């Protein structure tokens, strides 16, 4: 009997996209022809700070634009300044994969988290001189995966059990739970007004929910792989994700439809990550080609090329400023553009 | 069980079906304008003198 | 019954006192090298976990 | 009374941190040296065996 | 690895890739855990039985 | 459940009898390296229970 | 704990695992100092009478 | 508690064992530093009183 209810849902999901494709009524391409391409750009690395002795996983800046965090493989944070180019803490830790770090936007809370399946908060503020452990969030039975901070008593965990929660730090146990990711986790972002946050998906889908409520309100579609990165422009209408099979989708919220895509012919590897500049006129992106390249947004053009590393790259980050670019490989070396 | 999961279904996919559906041009337009304008918070595109930078 | 974990952390000179002096709570120290002397050390670190 | 057994391990300096992080079970530090370097260090391990 | 015995003769390596075994003058096999939690390398089970010294192993499967 | 403390301390070579012999009352002794006419370095403990 | 013996032996370079790993019943291991390449080593036991 | 008193005694490379091998009762062994040749060495005692 339930055969009835998939074709009625089948006719549902029918209907639904046949509303959506009417309203889709600007191709960019033959509006954005008029306006000129940016010129040609060559950058020079500057600091080459070393100090890890393990494979990178991880960076973040914080709000000062002057420090930002690392998490090595064997278990290890450094807080590094980028004016000298010297460590101002180093905490050990206790499990050996770390995969993932976040700094908190006031300054005195970092959090931790990876394969061992507990989120770890870290009091940089102390009246005594020590650094110390003040909580830690147990309760979800996966490999954590990421964690940001909605702010100085919220964070957001995305568990891997197919499970994204926030906690209260004070009372240690769950206040909301969100459901229905048919997939696996391995990514989010916060929209720039802290009211929404969108998920990645294995199985190539994307999510947005409500943080006060928990609804899933759109929906979108179109790779054929794992979602590895998710990010957003500024003006917060559009988000912009990547994949294992060399393709850059950007989408729009309002639209519910691929507005461009950004692919080239020669290139076989995978995507781990992407950023905007400032104004969102350029799109940055990672590749395990041992190399690194610099995309234009409007006409899906490459500006140029960035000298690469002796290994894989995993991470990359660009100040809200917009005066600074730090990636770093498996090599165990950070390097600083400008 | 798959009755659960039916109930899902008509649940949410139905609260997506009642959304608002608007005009592309105009968003494109609006996206454009924002990085038009904004042209003068980008050190990257537009160089400034060794004096600014502090990571040199 | 005991278990261990051991940690290698590494330190050029000059920022020696300011890493030794402010370790963390229940982490202990085994012993300093000096490896490629301006100068560079290492220094093993131990924490005793039971159960 | 109590028993122990010794044993001598070489490695550069590439691959100390991955061998002493991941150390094996009911085994404990010794000194740390440092021969003919570049690197060629000499680690001494120690584990107790009561009856 | 190290071992608590000090005289090895045999070796072997498993099929599958994740398991490794030892024996000698000690009249004991041990089976050794390559792939677990974290990283490390623990015992995983240790054979008895016969009284003479071991002289070869080989795995017919995991 | 007990805690420790740990100091640097930096003594050149005719300085080295009179601080070793002479130190206070509580404080342990740890390690003694050669740093670089000689110049030496030295750490040591404390334990704060309670 | 009422008393201890401090012996010192010297070995070269290619006979430091032999004589480590085959030590007596009852010595420990203190020290290794670098004097190819000679060592020296210190060793201990507890005479409880 | 316990307390601790600590000396410094110098030795050339020939007089290492006879002092070594000879040492007193109630004093440890901590540490042997490397300065023909020159040693360092440091002992202990512990008074309880």
């Amino acid at each position: 009997e339930l055969d009835q209810l998939r074709q009625e849902a089948e006719q549902l999901k029918n209907q639904i996209r046949d509303a959506r494709k009417a309203c889709a009524d600007a191709t960019l391409s033959q509006i954005t022809n008029n306006i000129d391409p940016v010129g040609r750009i060559q950058m020079r690395t500057r600091r080459t700070l070393r100090g890890h002795l393990a494979k990178i996983y991880a960076m973040h800046w914080g709000t000062d634009s002057r420090l930002l965090v690392s998490a090595s493989q064997d278990g290890k944070l450094i807080i590094w300044d980028s004016y000298t180019t010297n460590k101002v803490h180093a905490i050990p830790l206790r499990s050996s994969w770390v995969m993932t770090c976040a700094y908190a936007p006031s300054g005195n809370y970092v959090a931790c988290g990876g394969l061992d399946n507990i989120c770890s908060i870290y009091n940089l503020k102390t009246r005594e001189g020590n650094v110390r452990v003040s909580r830690e969030l147990a309760g979800h039975t996966g490999y954590l995966s990421c964690c940001r901070f909605l702010d100085d008593n919220q964070i957001v965990t995305s568990s891997g059990d197919t499970t994204c929660a926030l906690w209260d730090i004070e009372t240690g146990q769950q206040t909301t739970t969100f459901t229905g990711h048919t997939g696996d986790v391995m990514s989010l972002s916060l929209a720039p007004d802290t009211r929404l946050f969108v998920s990645g998906a294995c199985d190539a889908s994307a999510k947005l929910w409500d943080v006060r409520e928990g609804m899933c309100r759109q929906t979108f579609t179109g790779h054929e792989s794992d979602i590895n990165a998710i990010c957003f422009f500024p003006n917060g209408n559009a988000f912009a994700t990547g994949s294992d099979d060399a393709t850059c989708r950007l989408f729009d919220l309002r639209a519910d439809q691929e507005l461009m895509t950004y692919s080239h012919d020669n290139i076989i590897c995978g995507i781990t990550s992407v950023s905007f500049s400032k104004s969102g006129r350029l799109l940055l992106a990672g590749y395990d080609d041992f190399n690194c390249n610099v995309w234009d947004a409007l006409k899906a053009d490459r500006a140029g090329v960035l000298a690469g590393h002796d290994n894989r790259v995993s991470c990359l980050g660009v100040t809200d400023d917009g005066m600074a670019v730090a990636t770093g490989s498996w090599d165990s070396f950070l390097k600083i553009w400008n | 069980a798959s009755i659960a999961q039916a109930r899902k279904l008509v649940e949410q996919l139905k609260m997506e079906a009642n959304i608002d559906r608007i005009k592309v041009s105009k968003a494109a337009a609006d996206l454009m304008a924002y990085c038009e304008a904004h042209a003068k918070e980008d050190p990257l595109l537009t160089p400034v003198p060794a004096s600014e930078n502090p990571f040199r | 019954p005991v278990k261990h974990v051991y940690r290698v952390l590494q330190c050029q000179e000059e920022e020696l006192t300011q890493m030794v002096s402010t370790m963390s709570d229940g982490w202990k120290f085994e012993q300093l090298v000096s490896i490629g002397s301006q100068a560079e050390f290492l220094c093993v670190v131990s924490k005793e976990l039971h159960n």
